[PDB]
């Protein structure tokens, strides 16, 4: 079963996308 | 400004979202 | 510390680590993210690693990764942050900003907000259902 995989690069990937809109303002 | 700031808001909901 | 939680970052991290050799580089976060149907610029990659990149060596490898997962929101500037991007479009400085001016400005704006997602935003930012959203204690609440 890979979907608790999935789950947690989706989240890294809103992560890093939350650390550079953070960065950006 | 705004466009920057609209993002931020949007990333930081899409991240509490994923719970 | 248990093999229940080393077990699905050390997949997760695979999945970005395609090549296998410990470390994820632009144009594998970037393959990532396109396979989930984004488009990234290779800019925008450069940006996301260079947040979570502590020796400076331009990819992310497992302890950062690990750290990066475990840190989420809560970087102590993310409150200050995230409420005076609120600020900005609350004109009067109450504090305050009305649901329906969060909805008009999620949603106009850049990086736009489904009409979903913007529905469950004004559901858990305005408590009352009043139209009033006090946005230091929505970010409170975001920001565990
Ligand atoms: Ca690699
Ligand atoms: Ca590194």
């Amino acid at each position: 079963d890979i979907m608790p995989a999935v789950k947690t690069v989706i989240r890294s990937i809103r992560i890093l996308k939350f650390l550079v809109a953070k960065r950006k303002f | 400004r705004r466009m920057p700031a609209a993002n931020l808001i949007q990333a930081a909901w899409r991240l509490y979202s994923t719970d | 510390l248990t093999e229940e939680q080393i077990a699905e970052f050390k997949e997760a991290f695979s999945l970005f680590d395609k090549d296998g050799d410990g470390t994820i580089t632009t144009k594998e976060l970037g393959t990532v993210m396109r396979s989930l149907g984004q488009n990234p610029t290779e800019a925008e990659l450069q940006d996301m690693i260079n947040e979570v990149d502590a020796d400076g060596n331009g990819t992310i490898d497992f302890p950062e990764f690990l750290t990066m997962m475990a840190r989420k929101m809560k970087d102590t500037d993310s409150e200050e942050e995230i409420r005076e991007a609120f600020r900005v479009f609350d004109k009067d400085g109450n504090g305050y900003i009305s649901a329906a001016e969060l909805r008009h400005v999620m949603t106009n704006l850049g990086e736009k907000l489904t009409d979903e997602e913007v529905d469950e935003m004004i559901r858990e930012a305005d408590i009352d259902g009043d139209g009033q959203v006090n946005y230091e204690e929505f970010v409170q609440m975001m920001t565990a």
